[PDB]
């Protein structure tokens, strides 16, 4: 599992594993995922043909 | 840590003088800690 | 194509991100939140149906 965004640059060796949805836009997301409501955890789906 | 016995006066705080503390305990915890609290023996 | 070479200007995607009708904001290669901080030689915009 990876991400594309987090709210701040981390200090060295911190283990913030929180999956709180980022409100990138002005939308009050509050758990509703979508555009400008980006869920953190994503996957890359590694294939042998990559 | 350091420990000293003082018996001269009770109500005054932080007795005047110089004392050297010594290293005892190291613990690789790796925890983001911003707050703490202390425990008391209660009846 | 309706490919318009949007260039020689600083692009503000915050208008499209913040106004009401536009909904999808997927981005590849760069983060979708860094677009207003990003400069381009050419912005190839292909408005399609």
């Amino acid at each position: 599992l990876y991400r594309l965004f987090r709210k701040s640059n981390l200090k060295p060796f911190e283990r913030d594993i929180s999956t709180e949805i980022y409100q990138a836009g002005n939308k009050p997301c509050n758990g509703v995922a979508g555009f400008n409501c980006y869920f953190p955890l994503r996957s890359y789906s590694f294939r042998p043909t990559y | 840590s350091k420990h000293t016995p003082i018996i001269v006066r009770e109500p005054e705080d932080l007795p005047q003088g110089f004392s050297a503390l010594e290293p005892l305990v190291d613990l690789p915890i790796g925890i983001n800690i911003t707050r703490f609290q202390t425990l008391l023996a209660l009846h | 194509w309706n490919r318009k070479r949007i260039s020689n200007c600083v692009a503000d995607y915050s208008v499209l991100y913040n106004l009401a009708p536009f909904f999808t904001f997927k981005c590849y290669g760069v983060s979708p939140t860094k677009l207003n901080d990003l400069c381009f030689t050419n912005v190839y915009a292909d408005s399609f149906v």
